[PDB]
């Protein structure tokens, strides 16, 4: 089946219950699906999803007639810890000698504490303009190539130059190598779309 | 701010497979002038980068099952079968600005010649944003 998602970069702020992600199927067939968020981090150079009882979806199962557009409710149980940006991952699972395929589409869902916030909105922007951490602060090494983020918010890098994916706050990455132009300078630079607009972002060496 | 919004979506038939054969079996979705595949369209400006992994089926090894003997096959991106759709592992994508990005899927199936034999499976098509 055919499926237009929008948004696929949700969020909730802190001073919002909840958010909306519509799903409308556009096909010509009936379809069901399985609405779940898990939680989301990198531990472990590696994406760890577990289960979560902070963001609820509503509904967790809908059938979606053909042209129907559906919305989808996530809602905050409580307010999140001050600012700290949650991550998580919004999971669709399309329900049905040859072999079949069964659909699943994953995408990013965060929620934000006191004091931080997406920078998607001109409130969002005026607070973390306040909050020197509401950014990622990306560092660099070589062992491999190692992407550190001591920031409150995640990276989203579509590339990296040597002269001008997802690391989560508060985490390692890392990422397959280009590694003696690596060791042949002191900061890189990545093409981040975590923001507003794409936007070339520091990364120093560790 | 513009908020990127994305369509997604939206069977290998590799014929009989009862039997032997000394030749590849092949099967795939790939193209809307061969049966229809899936793709993905994103309402930007911008480039939208997502990821595309493919389990190892009902029986995480990639075999059909008769139900009543099994049949050994793999998922390629590439019609010369060079890029395997590794089991779990992410495959690497990107939109271009108003157009369909197509996840091409192409089967195969290994010369039997020796050792004789409906067969089914489910393959677990992962999109990540």
């Amino acid at each position: 089946a055919t499926f237009l998602i929008w948004p696929i970069y949700p969020k909730i702020e802190a001073n919002e219950k909840a958010t909306a992600v519509w799903l409308q199927n556009t096909g010509k067939t009936d379809a069901m699906v399985q609405i779940r968020v898990f939680k989301w981090n990198q531990d472990g150079l590696k994406d760890n999803y577990s289960e979560q009882s902070e963001i609820i979806p509503s509904p967790p199962v809908a059938k979606i007639k053909a042209g129907e557009k559906h919305m989808l409710r996530l809602t905050k149980s409580v307010n999140l810890p001050d600012g700290k940006e949650q991550s998580y991952r919004l999971i669709v699972d399309e329900l049905p000698s040859k072999v079949s395929f069964q659909m699943r589409y994953s995408i990013p869902l965060f929620a934000y504490g006191k004091g931080i916030g997406s920078g998607l909105t001109e409130e969002s922007q005026k607070l973390n303009a306040k909050n020197a951490l509401a950014k990622p602060v990306l560092q660099w090494s070589v062992r491999e190539l190692y992407l550190k983020n001591n920031g409150q918010k995640f990276a989203r890098l579509s590339a990296l130059k040597t002269s001008k994916g997802y690391v989560l706050s508060n985490s390692t990455v890392k990422f397959a190598i280009t590694a003696h132009e690596l060791a042949k300078t002191s900061k890189i630079y990545g093409v981040d779309s975590s923001g507003i607009k794409q936007e070339l972002i520091e990364i120093t060496k560790m | 701010h513009h908020s990127t919004g994305c369509t997604v979506g939206g069977t290998l038939n590799f014929g009989k497979t009862s039997g032997t054969w000394n030749n590849v079996l092949t099967a795939e979705v790939a193209s809307a002038a061969t049966g229809g595949n899936i793709s993905v369209t994103c309402d930007g400006t911008d480039p939208v980068d997502f990821t595309v992994a493919i389990d190892g089926g009902e029986r995480t090894d990639r075999t059909l099952k008769n139900t009543a003997d099994v049949v050994a096959y793999n998922v390629y991106r590439d019609a010369a079968r060079t890029n395997l759709y590794v089991v779990n592992q992410p495959q690497q994508f990107t939109t271009v600005s108003g157009q369909a990005t197509a996840v091409p899927i192409f089967g195969a199936i290994a010369p039997n010649t020796g050792t004789p034999k409906d067969y089914k499976d489910t393959l677990l098509v992962t999109v990540n944003f």
